[PDB]
Order: structure tokens, then C-alpha cells, then sequence
RNA sequence: CCCAAUGUGAUUUUAAUAGCUUCUUAGGA
RNA sequence: UCCUAAGAAGCUAUUAAAAUCACAUU
């Protein structure tokens, strides 16, 4: 605000050394300058410690907000960030148990890695079944397992030769599988 | 031809079937290890023996067995010398049998002496095997170990069958020469008993003994007025003591009449005093030992002797029952109500100790007194259950609570936009030289007590005490530089008050709330009490979430309130003139920046002549560091105190750190366990402890290789010198000649110059000198670890370069490069490329995944990473312009966040600055 | 890069089971942890991908603790 | 005071500024001015500064104020402990070993073993069960001790019935056995 | 639940140090 | 009127200390 002051004072003084106006004038002029200087400098000093303090203000308000924006969302980010990194590996094991999975066809054990472990599964309803059982084998996270029983949803055990479409409707799905990795 | 006359002869009037153990007439070559001292050479050290002519026996029915005749060649003179003497001493039972006869050869008389059915090796060989081992170079230790029925000769096809660690049956295996060592023991005090009886003066040494334990060497010895004779049994004890405990060689004295067929001894189980125990242990094995022992170490007389006496504390401890130690409690009122207080302390090294400020009836407590009673593991011990933990085998004391705690850690989280960012600048191809080696580690309910186990690994361990006691003196020499005392409550700094006050302190405040609570004069008046009574407190460990290149877990351990703020007023004034210091062999308290590695490395290099580099590790270094070497470390530390304290203050100061920081119960789960030793990390003094128990190990080390190298092939006279002086300093000395610790370490600090810190070191060394044997190289630290430290240094984990222009290795984790910085050349420090890929990758908090607030974090590890621009692998290079880039882009969309939150622009443009080299490369030039 | 994606993804797959409570039955827990810290010490990729469908099949076989059809869009 | 001497010099110089034309008269004013004016600024520096330091003076006697009431809450707690633990002491048993040794002074790892009621047996595997605790009482410590509870790593109880070499398997190790002295 | 010591980077406050402007006072001309 | 010597007030920079925070070594 006081530099209008400044200014016109460091103009007004250039302008009576260059016409060659009288010392006692070119002293007033040279000295007003000097406080109008000072007045222009205790005005910025004073703009500078304000624009300093609302810097701080809007910068702790940012990281306040934002700190807790992230703790707040995170297992509904970790849920989102697993099943899109699933998708960039793409394999074909990995891709196989999701899929089956989607349409609620899940194991109840951990999958097992060595040879003859058993392993059994959930299988929802025919429909399903014709897609992963054939024969004795069942099908599933790319591998071949040989199956050893297959259970009614109130624990009774069904024979393989009794899945078929047209007695479907009597069983009581879901149906339980018993398999074994083949080798 | 004519030697069957001769073994006729040899076999006499005895009945024996002797067999020839080499050509007939002429004497055998064998290579064995002496304990000499000569005009011309003194050592322990393999020499030939040519002397003798060897007969062995067979059996009644055609097999050979271990015993031998023993047959050689004399000087007239010195045979009738000999004989004189051993008709003196011919009806003791602890001396070999001998024959004195004149046979033909060469057409003369010549006088010959035979000794009767010795063993094949001395008790030289068994103490030289034990000491100086080398894995490739068993063949007398595993010939010892099948004759005398210790294992099967299949036992040695096993992978690494000696390692402490990887098979710790070798400790059963080597037990069971403890019996036939204690029969040595109990023979040789017969003998001086026949010698002093006799009147008969001479030395006793190693080699002069039998694996039977009989006496068989004579032609040294002297004649006195009968009653007045002398052994001296200096070098015997000595050198033979770290064997004692190896072997477990006082097992039998647990049983009833010492029967090792007979049961157990059944002790009192109130009984805390075995002062005479101990002295009838004393007298029974080391009779003629010639120095004072004290039981119980209060009653000694300076710091010397508190290292001489503690050092039979931990021989005769393995006696009484485990029970026996720890605090010692009493009933006491306060106002009118009984407490369960501690009163003292048993300890296996110091003996047993009194509080001398004990008040049996109070009409109040104090703050001061509150903090006591709280600290002190009695109240709490004897208010909790009995416990029976079967997953450990350290001794469990009481638990706190009546349920157990499981605790586990979980995963890092993932900070994936920094991954995409370096997957997107090719960083991570299958087959590039920077790959993640780096993770956070989770771990099961099972893995706290599963670390606390590893505490199996601290076994009781003596000293040889005349070598220690010499070797403490050097040590010393390298902390004359320093200034140390007491201090007031009012000049103590402490970096960080809101941090654990331990157990139980932490149920009501952090660190910051007894610093407050506590008056200067509340302060003072502890520390008071320290230095006439002993406070035993309890220590919680702690699991750590912390990235690591390997899956085991890892504990730190929290030392409560009142040990740390007294030991802080105790060590405070020299732990922060170490770190002052500059250019001294200790370097903690130096940095890496402003030209801190070059003048470090300028320094170690010093002036030493042909010169290498080494560096070595120590195997399970805070689980397997003996009582006796945490013990000596500070008694080094306390030297400093010659003016504040007494002898009493001192002695009372070091009962404090045994009860607190070395043998003290353990927090574990919600129960209490007892430690065996071993460095507590939260200890104020760890750094500097450990940096003088590297200091000790190294000094050692220089001791054997000079002592074991045969001074007859030595070239130069200065150290042949050096070499006879040093046995005499260690063996027949027994006050300080400072001439000579002066010169030893002037030796030392020329051809073998250190730099340590803590458990990591450097050594510039003589490499003329090192392949000589006049200085310590790899394998002498090989041979020390597994005799001293007990565990076996695989060399797998040591280095050594012969090219100082590439400079170590490796020390603190960072490689060295010799790079053009200006005008001229400086070695520079480099961090390993996935350690700081791994830290932008993976964080311990989830608001860490956002780099907008944490632009700071990534300024941090671009200054570790700028050397890596000098490397000459670009996919090293490109490591340091990948984090550049990176906070760029985050302070773009920080910019952009702020504008679209809040329409304004931030006004500190100076952020600018954090994206161009020049900023980082100004951390590594001199002048700051 | 697919070992580097196949460590990346195991890390954020036990930190997943850690948030469906798994600490609180120790002997599952103790499972996850072994399959977690062997399939970042591996180095063959032919190892990590079959430890990594043990460890996905104890998320897929926690039936209602994710809503896997909206995951899968 | 020197505010009001200030004032008045300003409107006693300003008003000659303003219509006055004796620059003589001006210099008296100015210099006048210029001394009360320095007065003033004294006056309020020195003020400034003594309000400062009442304000440090202020805030360090809350900090002691509030130093002195967590003093007294600790103690409270601390008393709290040490006083609720000689409840659980059964002063008949401990009374017998202090007065049977021979100077009233006992180490402190017997006290457990001789005294306390209750015992925990914490057990990794079904072969240390079997060596250990089969059965419903068992030896340990020179007592005997009676089963009143088991339970496993997850806290939850286990019947000794389920405890078998064909069963282990499906049990939560280690198990944590309850007993009573007999 | 969350130890000890050392080093480094960033921000804020406070003290001292220098120059810079004005005011007041005194010596010399 | 000018030069000069001292004090005070304000302005600016620098150094030091303290607090807070990130990272690294053992
Ligand atoms: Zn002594
Ligand atoms: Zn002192």
C-alpha cells in the first residue's frame, strides 16, 4: 500500500539528480525516499507473515483430510487392488478357481499340492456338474482328480451312475464331491 | 640281527608282548605339541620329537592295545640325575613306571630309560586339539575321541558333526572325556603332594602327562630339604582351564560319594549358601594353585582379582542345583501389612550378595520406594501361578496372568503406484541385476517363545585367566583417550522421552511421565542406592515389524525405568567422549557424510607395510557371548571411575548390571523366564560393550598365532624377543609390567590396525608378517570362536581383498567405490539396489502409500541412493534418476490436488530444488 | 515380469485374509503365513503359482466374507 | 502518559503542517514530537516485552500444575498394585518355609514351587501329553495336582476325551492344562 | 504390545551476530 | 550547516539452540 509512496518518491528523485535541482530539494526528495522505502518494506514484511501462516493452514488442512480419506477405505481398497492384480497374471489355474467360484463352486478344504491328498468341493446343481465331472474324473484348478464319493445336501451318498437330467430334480443339491489329485 | 636282544631287554622282568613301532635299533620321528620355555624359545606350540625308540603291546589273544614302551637315548650324567630323583619319588601312584639300563651299540655302552605303558598322546595333545581346531585337520582329536569310546568312527561322515550350532550332540560326544579329565585332575595332586613331601623343586607342564593321568619326566627337577619342596603349576591350570568346562568335567561331583553310578545329590531346598562348598572344591583340585580365591567375589580386592576369582564361580555354579540362584527374598511390614521384598542376591559368577539398607518395619512409602517395590520381580513372582512350559528348555519361574498370549506380525503393505511408476521404466525383466530380495515377513502365534529359545546357545564357559588377565591390559590401552564419571541428575540428556518404560511401568505412562514425576533429588537419592544395594528388575520381549532379506524373526528387548535412568547417570559422561572422538579405533559416533568414509578409511589404512584387508562375523553374537567376556567389558568401562566411587561403590555398580541386563527374568507371553546371559538390546551401554568384547576377540587372536609359531624359524630377533617376553607376561608374571603392554601394543596397533563398531569390523594388516604367523589371519579367529565364543566361524562369511583401491568389502551393510570427485579421488559408500527399491515398494503403515503426503520420505532415499550414479552397471545407475523422477511427479499432482481442493496455488515453489543432482551431491563433498 | 507380480500379489492377498480376521483360528493362520513367506523366497515361477492357489482357495473357500460376483466386474 | 504526550504532539505539529508557515516553529514541534514519540515506543517495547514473559511465566505454572496432579495419580496406581497383591499370597504355606530357613531368607524360585495353589502346563504335542499329564491327576513339584480344565491355542476348551494319537491332529496346539494342588 | 545408541534430511520457534533507515544526544570545524 | 561518536526503534541476512518430522547404520 505504501508503494505509490515508493514510486513516486524514487521518481521524483531520479528525476531532480538528472535535472540537476538544488542539494537541500534533491535531500528532501533522497530522504523521503528513504522512509517511503521503509513504510514500502514494513507493509511487505507484514503481506509475506500472513501469505506464510494461510500456507501452513491450507497445507495441514490437505494432509488432515486426505490422511484419513486413506484409512478410512482401506479394505474395500485392498479387496479391489487383489482382484485387479489377479487379472494381469493371468493364469490359467488361478483363472479357473475364480470362475468356478463365481457361480458357487468352492472348496472346503486348501487346495492340496502332493500327489493321492484329498480335496472336496461344493458343486450347486447339474448344470454346473456336466462342466467339471466326467466319468470318475472331476476337473478343476487345471489339474485331473479321481473321485471316491459324492454326498446329498442331508449327508446321504449318491452313486456316479445316478447323476443324470432326467432324475436331477430328486437329488438334494448341493451335492458334496470326495476327490483325490491323480498322478 | 641284533635288535630282538634289545626288545627282550626292553620287556625285562614284565610281563608284556611287545611289538616294534618302527625300524629297531634307530629312534622314531613323531609330531606333537609341547609347553616350552627355554634361554631360546618359549610357546605352546607342534614340534619333533627324535629322541625315543617305540615298542607297543598286544593282547593275550593277538590284537593291539593303547599302551606303550617308551625307550631313549641319555647322557651319562643326566641318567644318573633321573634316576636319583625318581627313587625319591618311585612310591607314589600317580608316577609311570620306569626302567634305567646300559646296552651295545656301536661297539660302546650306551644308558637308555624305559617308560612303562603310556597312552599314545599327552595331556598336550588333548588341550592343543581343543584350542587351535581346524575342520580339515581333525586327525588327533578324532583318533582321541575313538580311542577312549566317545563316539563310533561313523560319526564323522555326518555334515558339519563338530558345529555347536548345526549339531548339538557334539556336546555329549566331547562329555564324555569329562571323567578321564578329573582323574588327570586328581593324579596331579597326588604328585605335588609326593614332590613338596620329598622335597623335590620343579615346573609341571602339559606334555609330561599321560591320557591315563601318570607322571613320567624328571630330568628338570631339583633337590631340596625334605618337606620344602615346590611344584609350579602355573602354566598347567591355565592352559588346560577352558577344557574343563568343555569336556564337563566336575559331572561327577552331583552324585552321592561322587558314584557316577551312584544317584543324584538331593539338596535343601531353602539352602542359598554354598561358601563352603565351594572352598572344599577349591582344595580338592587346585591345591597348589599360590593366589588367593574368595567364594563370594565383596571380599576382593580390585578389579583383577573380581576377574581371577568369578572365573572358579563359573567351574564350581555347575555343581549346585538351578534353583539356588537368583533374587533373595525376605518378609518385611509396612504398616502392619507383610511384604515379600528382595534382600540380596545369588549369582553364578559374583557369589552372594546383601543389601545393606534393608528396613524391616515402615509407616510409609516413598515415591522412591514405590518405584523399588514395583521394579522387583518378588512381589510379582510370588503372587503368580506355578509354570510347567514344555516348549522351551530355559527355566520358567511363575506365570503372571491365567490365560497364555499368542502374538503375531502381519504382512508390509503394498505401495502400488511407486511399482507401476518402476515396472513402467523397465525396472524388474526377468534376468536384470536389480531384483526385489527385500519383504516384510509374517509370522505365526508360535514365533516370540520360538526366538527365546535361542538363548540354548549360552553355555557356562572359564577362562584361561593368566592369558585374560594380560589380554585385559591391552584392551585397556585402547581407551586411554577417553574421559569418564558420575554426573547429576540435572546434566543427563535423553533423546526421546515418549518411548516404553518396561514392566510393569508401562501400564500407566511412557518415559516422559517418571522424568516428570521424579525431582533431581528423587534422581540423586536412587542412584544412591544403587551403590550399597542391588535392584534385580524385569525385561519384556518384544517382536519387530521391520523389513529384512530373511524370514526369521526377530525380538527386541525392553529394559525397565529404573536400570536405564541410573546406568545413564552412571556411563553417560564416557559413552558421549566415544562418540566425540575422531580418528580413534572405535568409530561410532563418525558419519558417512561430508567426506566422513574417505578420512575413515584414510585412518584404518594408517602406515601399515604390505598391506591386505580383512573382515570377519560372529555366529549368534548376542545369544553365545560368555558371562566372563559381558563381565570384563564393564569392568573396562568402569576404569573411568578411580575418583567418585570406592571399591565398594564399584563392586555394588557391577552386581546392579549382572541382576538387570545379564542375568535377570524375562517377560515373555505374560510369563517369567530366566535368562542365562547374553546382551540385552535395550541395555544404554550394547554398542560399547560389544565394541570391546570385538576389541578382546582380536587381541586374543594375535596371542595365539605369536605363541604357537616355532621361535627356533622366526628370522627376525626383535621378534623372538617379543615372542619370549610375551609367554613370561602371561605364565610367570603375575603383577602389570606396563613396559611391556606398552610395547605388545605398539606392535600391534603397526602391523595389525583395527576399525570397529560394535559386532562389525575392518582390520589393515601385515600380509608378510599374517603368512609367517607373526600376526592373526582368518583361521585364528576360527580357532578362538570355537574354543572361546563356542560356536564354529564358517569362512563362508569372512572376506579378505588384496587391492586397496576397491577398499572393504563390505562394513554397515555398504559397499566402497574409488570415484574422481573434483580435482582428485575419494572412496564413496553405496547402499545394496534392492534394500532401497524394496523400502519405496513396501511400508509399515498405510498412510505411507500416498506419496503426496510423504514427498520428504522419498527425499530421504534418493540421498542413500545418489552414489549409486558412479556405479559402472546402468541398471545400477538408473536406481537414483527412477526416485528423481518419481518426486517430481508427485509434487505435479500434489500441485494439482491442492488447486482442484482449494482454487489456490501453494506459494513454496522451492520444492524444486529436490529433482536435480546438485542438491544431493553436495551430502558427499568435503567442507560441509 | 511375472515372478516380481507373483510376490506383489501374494503380499496383498494375505494382507486381505489378515482384514477377514484369520489371526483369530491359529491353526489357519500358521497355514497362510507358511504358503505367504515361501512363495516370496521362491525362484522358480513354476513353485509361486502353485503356492498361490493354496492361498487364494482359503479366501474362495470363506463363503460371505467377500462378495466375489462384484469383485469379478 | 507518554501516548497522550505523543497525541497531542502529533495534532500540535500536524496543524502547522497544515496551515502553519514558520518552519522555525516546525523544527520546535518536530523535535518535541520526536521525543515523545520516542517515549511512547519505549514505553509500549517495554510493555511488549513484559507481557511476553508473563505469558512464558502462565504457561510454566500450568506445566507444573499439571506435573504435580500425574505425580499423584501414579502413586495412587502404584499403591493401587503393590496392596492388591497381598490378597492373593496364602500367608498359612508361605509362613511355613519362611520360618524353616535358617536366617528367614528363602531365593525366590522355590516360592512358586512350594506355595502356589495352581499350576499351568503348557504342552507342544500329543507324545509330551502322553509323558506328561494322561489322566485325570498328576506328579510335578514333589505335590500332587488335579485336572480342572484344558483348553487350546484359540482359548477355546478342550474335553480329555478328544485327546487321543487318532484325534490329535484336529486340536489347535500347544493345549494349556489347568490343575489344583490335591 | 511397540528397546538402546549414532548419523542425516525437512519445517517451526527463540537467542546472538552483521548491514540497512530513522530518531535522540555529544565533540570538531 | 556539515563531519563525527553513542544509545534506541525498525528492517534484512546469517549463525546457534530448542521443538516437530522423515530416512540410514549397529
Ligand atoms: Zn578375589
Ligand atoms: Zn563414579
Amino acid at each position: 500500500p505504501s508503494y505509490a509512496a515508493f514510486a513516486t518518491a524514487q521518481e521524483a528523485y531520479e528525476q531532480a539528480v538528472a535535472n540537476g535541482d538544488s542539494e537541500v530539494v534533491l535531500k528532501k526528495l533522497k530522504k523521503s525516499l528513504n522512509v517511503a522505502k521503509s513504510e514500502f518494506d514494513r507493509d511487505a514484511a507484514m503481506q509475506r507473515k500472513l501469505e506464510k501462516m494461510a500456507d501452513q493452514a491450507m497445507t495441514q488442512m490437505y494432509k488432515q483430510a486426505r490422511s484419513e480419506d486413506k484409512r478410512a477405505k482401506v479394505t474395500s481398497a485392498m479387496q479391489t487392488m487383489l482382484f485387479t492384480m489377479l487379472r494381469k497374471l493371468d493364469n490359467d489355474a488361478l483363472n479357473n478357481i475364480i470362475n468356478n467360484a463365481r457361480d458357487g463352486c468352492v472348496p472346503l478344504n486348501i487346495i492340496p499340492l502332493t500327489t493321492a491328498a484329498k480335496l472336496m468341493v461344493v458343486i450347486p446343481d447339474y448344470n454346473t456338474y456336466k462342466n467339471t465331472c466326467d466319468g470318475t474324473t472331476f476337473t478343476y484348478a487345471s489339474a485331473l482328480w479321481e473321485i471316491q464319493q459324492v454326498v446329498d445336501a442331508d449327508s446321504k451318498i449318491v452313486q456316479l451312475s445316478e447323476i443324470s437330467m432326467d432324475n436331477s430334480p430328486n437329488l438334494a443339491w448341493p451335492l458334496i464331491v470326495t476327490a483325490l489329485r491323480a498322478n | 640281527a641284533d635288535a630282538q636282544s634289545f626288545l627282550n631287554r626292553v620287556c625285562g622282568v614284565s610281563a608284556a608282548r611287545l611289538t616294534p613301532c618302527g625300524t629297531g635299533t634307530s629312534t622314531d620321528v613323531v609330531y606333537r605339541a609341547f609347553d616350552i620355555y627355554n634361554d631360546k624359545v618359549a610357546g605352546f606350540a607342534k614340534f619333533l620329537k627324535t629322541n625315543c625308540c617305540r615298542f607297543q603291546e598286544k593282547d593275550e589273544d593277538d590284537n593291539l592295545i593303547d599302551s606303550y614302551f617308551v625307550v631313549k637315548r641319555h647322557t651319562f650324567s643326566n641318567y644318573q640325575h633321573e634316576e636319583t630323583i625318581y627313587n625319591l619319588l618311585k612310591d607314589c601312584p600317580a608316577v609311570a613306571k620306569h626302567d634305567f639300563f646300559k646296552f651295545r651299540i656301536d661297539g660302546d655302552m650306551v644308558p637308555h630309560i624305559s617308560r612303562q605303558r603310556l597312552t599314545k598322546y599327552t595331556m598336550a595333545d588333548l588341550v592343543y586339539a581343543l584350542r587351535h581346531f581346524d575342520e580339515g585337520n581333525c586327525d588327533t582329536l578324532k583318533e582321541i575321541l575313538v580311542t577312549y569310546n566317545c563316539c563310533d568312527d561313523d560319526y564323522f561322515n555326518k555334515k558339519d558333526w563338530y558345529d555347536f550350532v548345526e549339531n548339538p550332540d557334539i556336546l555329549r560326544v566331547y562329555a564324555n572325556l569329562g571323567e578321564r579329565v578329573r582323574q588327570a585332575l586328581l593324579k596331579t595332586v597326588q604328585f605335588c603332594d609326593a614332590m613338596r613331601n620329598a622335597g623335590i623343586v620343579g615346573v609341571l607342564t602339559l606334555d609330561n602327562q599321560d591320557l591315563n593321568g601318570n607322571w613320567y619326566d624328571f630330568g628338570d627337577f631339583i633337590q631340596t630339604t625334605p618337606g620344602s619342596g615346590v611344584p609350579v603349576v602355573d602354566s598347567y591350570y591355565s592352559l588346560l582351564m577352558p577344557i574343563l568346562t568343555l569336556t564337563r568335567a566336575l559331572t561327577a561331583e552331583s552324585h552321592v560319594d561322587t558314584d557316577l553310578t551312584k544317584p543324584y545329590i538331593k539338596w535343601d531346598l531353602l539352602k542359598y549358601d554354598f561358601t563352603e562348598e565351594r572352598l572344599k572344591l577349591f582344595d580338592r583340585y587346585f591345591k597348589y594353585w599360590d593366589q588367593t580365591y574368595h567364594p563370594n567375589c565383596v571380599n576382593c580386592l580390585d578389579d583383577r582379582c573380581i576377574l581371577h576369582c568369578a572365573n572358579f564361580n563359573v567351574l564350581f555354579s555347575t555343581v549346585f542345583p538351578p534353583t539356588s540362584f537368583g533374587p533373595l527374598v525376605r518378609k518385611i511390614f509396612v504398616d502392619g501389612v507383610p511384604f515379600v521384598v528382595s534382600t540380596g542376591y545369588h549369582f553364578r559368577e559374583l557369589g552372594v550378595v546383601h543389601n545393606q539398607d534393608v528396613n524391616l518395619h515402615s509407616s510409609r512409602l516413598s515415591f522412591k520406594e514405590l518405584l523399588v517395590y514395583a521394579a522387583d520381580p518378588a512381589m510379582h513372582a510370588a503372587s503368580g501361578n506355578l509354570l510347567l512350559d514344555k516348549r522351551t528348555t530355559c527355566f520358567s519361574v511363575a506365570a503372571l496372568t491365567n490365560n497364555v498370549a499368542f502374538q503375531t506380525v502381519k504382512p508390509g503393505n503394498f505401495n502400488k503406484d511407486f511399482y507401476d511408476f518402476a515396472v513402467s521404466k523397465g525396472f524388474f525383466k526377468e534376468g536384470s541385476s536389480v531384483e526385489l530380495k527385500h519383504f516384510f515377513f509374517a509370522q505365526d502365534g508360535n514365533a516370540a517363545i520360538s526366538d527365546y529359545d535361542y538363548y540354548r546357545y549360552n553355555l557356562p564357559t572359564m577362562c584361561d585367566i593368566r592369558q585374560l588377565l594380560f589380554v585385559v591390559e591391552v584392551v585397556d590401552k585402547y581407551f586411554d583417550c577417553y574421559d569418564g564419571g558420575c554426573i547429576n541428575a540435572n546434566q543427563v540428556i535423553v533423546n526421546n522421552l515418549d518411548k516404553s518404560a518396561g514392566f510393569p511401568f508401562n501400564k500407566w505412562g511412557k518415559a516422559r511421565l517418571y522424568y516428570d514425576s521424579m525431582s533431581y533429588e528423587d534422581q540423586d537419592a536412587l542412584f544412591a542406592y544403587t551403590k550399597r544395594n542391588v535392584i534385580p528388575t524385569i525385561t519384556q520381549m518384544n517382536l519387530k515389524y521391520a523389513i529384512s532379506a530373511k524370514n526369521r524373526a526377530r525380538t527386541v528387548a525392553g529394559v525397565s525405568i529404573c536400570s536405564t535412568m541410573t546406568n545413564r547417570q552412571f556411563h553417560q559422561k564416557l559413552l558421549k567422549s566415544i562418540a566425540a572422538t575422531r580418528g580413534a579405533t572405535v568409530v561410532i559416533g563418525t558419519s558417512k557424510f561430508y567426506g566422513g568414509w574417505h578420512n575413515m578409511l584414510k585412518t584404518v589404512y594408517s602406515d601399515v607395510e604390505n598391506p591386505h584387508l580383512m573382515g570377519w562375523d560372529y555366529p549368534k553374537c548376542d545369544r553365545a557371548m560368555p558371562n566372563m567376556l559381558r563381565i570384563m567389558a564393564s569392568l573396562v568401562l568402569a576404569r573411568k571411575h578411580t575418583t567418585c566411587c570406592s571399591l565398594s561403590h564399584r563392586f555394588y555398580r557391577l552386581a546392579n548390571e549382572c541382576a538387570q541386563v545379564l542375568s535377570e527374568m524375562v517377560m515373555c507371553g505374560g510369563s517369567l523366564y530366566v535368562k542365562p546371559g547374553g546382551t540385552s538390546s535395550g541395555d544404554a551401554t550394547t554398542a560399547y560393550a560389544n565394541s570391546v568384547f570385538n576389541i578382546c576377540q582380536a587381541v586374543t587372536a594375535n596371542v595365539n598365532a605369536l605363541l604357537s609359531t616355532d621361535g627356533n624359524k622366526i628370522a627376525d630377533k626383535y621378534v623372538r624377543n617379543l615372542q619370549h617376553r610375551l609367554y613370561e607376561c602371561l605364565y610367570r608374571n603375575r603383577d602389570v609390567d606396563t613396559d611391556f603392554v606398552n610395547e605388545f601394543y605398539a606392535y600391534l596397533r603397526k602391523h595389525f590396525s583395527m576399525m570397529i563398531l560394535s559386532d562389525d569390523a575392518v582390520v589393515c594388516f601385515n600380509s608378510t608378517y599374517a603368512s609367517q604367523g607373526l600376526v592373526a589371519s582368518i583361521k585364528n579367529f576360527k580357532s578362538v570362536l570355537y574354543y572361546q565364543n563356542n560356536v564354529f566361524m564358517s569362512e563362508a562369511k569372512c572376506w579378505t581383498e588384496t587391492d586397496l583401491t576397491k577398499g572393504p568389502h563390505e562394513f554397515c551393510s555398504q559397499h566402497t567405490m574409488l570415484v574422481k570427485q573434483g580435482d582428485d579421488y575419494v572412496y564413496l559408500p553405496y547402499p545394496d539396489p534392492s534394500r532401497i527399491l524394496g523400502a519405496g515398494c513396501f511400508v509399515d503403515d498405510i498412510v505411507k502409500t500416498d506419496g503426496t503426503l510423504m514427498i520428504e520420505r522419498f527425499v530421504s532415499l534418493a540421498i542413500d541412493a545418489y552414489p549409486l550414479t558412479k556405479h559402472p552397471n546402468q541398471e545400477y545407475a538408473d536406481v537414483f534418476h527412477l526416485y528423481l523422477q518419481y518426486i517430481r511427479k508427485l509434487h505435479d499432482e500434489l500441485t494439482g490436488h491442492m488447486l482442484d481442493m482449494y482454487s489456490v496455488m501453494l506459494t513454496n515453489d522451492n520444492t524444486s530444488r529436490y529433482w536435480e543432482p546438485e542438491f544431493y551431491e553436495a551430502m558427499y563433498t568435503p567442507h560441509t | 515380469s511375472k515372478m516380481s507380480d507373483v510376490k506383489c500379489t501374494s503380499v496383498v492377498l494375505l494382507s486381505v485374509l489378515q482384514q477377514l480376521r484369520v489371526e483369530s483360528s491359529s491353526k489357519l493362520w500358521a497355514q497362510c503365513v507358511q504358503l505367504h513367506n515361501d512363495i516370496l523366497l521362491a525362484k522358480d515361477t513354476t513353485e509361486a503359482f502353485e503356492k498361490m492357489v493354496s492361498l487364494l482357495s482359503v479366501l474362495l473357500s470363506m463363503q460371505g466374507a467377500v462378495d466375489i460376483n462384484k469383485l469379478c466386474e
